[PDB]
């Protein structure tokens, strides 16, 4: 997906059972009705959804707008795009949500968010952190949110600052059972 | 020997319903019935369910055409009980129900126990059953096999792209598909592009 009926088209003269589609999402600036509502259509063909954001502007807001439709998601990549909390709460609103990353945040973490609202995503699997402004507190309630969830097996939380004696309750709320 | 009886568009009461219900196990072979196209202003549930209690009793009828009314999806599980207490019918017509996701899954639970695949014609009229409703509709309606002329035709609803490809892959894989109708719907270029086939299209 670059910077479009004709895919609309392709997926929309047959649909069957395929097994899961990849979004490549580059660098979406314009923001017309008609491609939130074809391209939101088009992802119903799969059984499992790889959402990837890739440097869009236009999506700095509409996360949830675009999204409503589309209950079919797996998994999800944030690559430097702006965010907001609301629509973070509807990233932990969703629950087929399995694997997650994130990529380049410069603005602070805002309460009531991602990590705020993180011990709903039950069948989190795969988790992807990095350049995320944060501070103690924010870690704090973010391990809080760690130990809620018990079905992670892969974490990666790095270029993290701001962080000092956070990791005691990181890695307090990752030790606790034979996860 | 009154074997067809077909009223739209009178007046009744839930005293021709009510009367109706007291003296209709005289007649046997009335196995056709319209009294659709009509409303009852009070005790619709209770005349519609003394009606189908009455119903219990015929061992013939295979057309059904039921009118709109108040406080009737109470009437729904007691009418689809009867049809559970019925192994048999060919035409069933509703009319204006406002029905949602639990009548209609409910509806799912009997054609997922008790297969009824000699329907032919089927209404459902006017009902605000919701998308997810619509796709597990699909899923119920994947479950028939023999339905011929029907209509599905409610308010001005905005379906999801879903509904529309499994109204292609369902209404594709059906063989009887004469005339169906919907009407108060959107369906713009792709989606009305993407369906036509064996049936006739009513908007």
């Amino acid at each position: 997906f670059y910077e479009p009926p004709r895919a609309v088209s392709l997926f929309f003269n047959w649909k069957q059972e395929f097994k899961t589609l990849e979004v490549t999402l580059r660098d979406i600036n314009k923001l017309n009705k008609q491609d939130i509502k074809y391209l939101g259509k088009i992802f119903s063909s799969a059984t499992n959804l790889r959402l990837h954001i890739k440097r869009c502007a236009a999506m700095a807001g509409r996360l949830s707008s675009v999204l409503r439709t589309c209950k079919n998601m797996h998994t999800l990549m944030v690559e430097a795009s702006p965010l907001t909390t609301d629509d973070e709460q509807y990233i932990t609103s969703v629950t087929g949500l399995q694997n997650l990353s994130i990529h380049r945040l410069h603005t602070q973490q805002l309460p009531g968010g991602l990590i705020d609202s993180l011990g709903n995503l039950k069948n989190l699997e795969r988790l992807i952190l990095d350049d995320i402004r944060m501070n103690e507190e924010d870690a704090k309630n973010l391990a809080e949110g760690l130990r809620s969830l018990k079905k992670m097996r892969l974490l990666h939380l790095t270029h993290l600052s701001d962080i000092g004696e956070g990791m005691d309750y990181i890695v307090k709320s990752l030790s606790e059972e034979s996860c | 020997d009154l074997q067809e009886m077909k009223l739209v568009a009178c007046c009744l009461t839930a005293n021709s319903v009510k009367v109706l219900a007291q003296n209709l196990h005289n007649l046997i072979k009335l196995s056709i019935l319209d009294i659709s196209e009509n409303y009852l202003e009070k005790d619709g549930n209770e005349a519609l369910q003394e009606l189908i209690g009455r119903l219990g009793v015929l061992g013939e009828l295979t057309t059904l055409m039921l009118p709109w009314c108040w406080d009737v999806h109470t009437s729904l599980p007691k009418l689809l009980k009867q049809l559970e207490g019925t192994p048999g019918l060919a035409k069933l017509g509703l009319k204006n129900w406002r029905l949602r996701d639990e009548e209609i899954k409910s509806l799912g639970e009997f054609l997922e126990m008790n297969p009824l695949r000699d329907l032919q014609q089927l209404d459902l009229a006017g009902h605000c059953v919701s998308s997810d409703g619509w796709l597990y509709f699909m899923n119920v309606f994947e479950n028939l096999k023999q339905l011929v002329f029907f209509d599905f035709s409610t308010e001005e609803f905005l379906p999801d792209a879903a509904l529309v490809r499994k109204l292609s892959q369902v209404l594709s894989k059906l063989t009887l598909l004469q005339e169906v109708k919907l009407t108060g719907w959107e369906f713009d270029d792709y989606d009305i592009s993407a369906i036509k086939g064996t049936f006739k299209l009513v908007t």
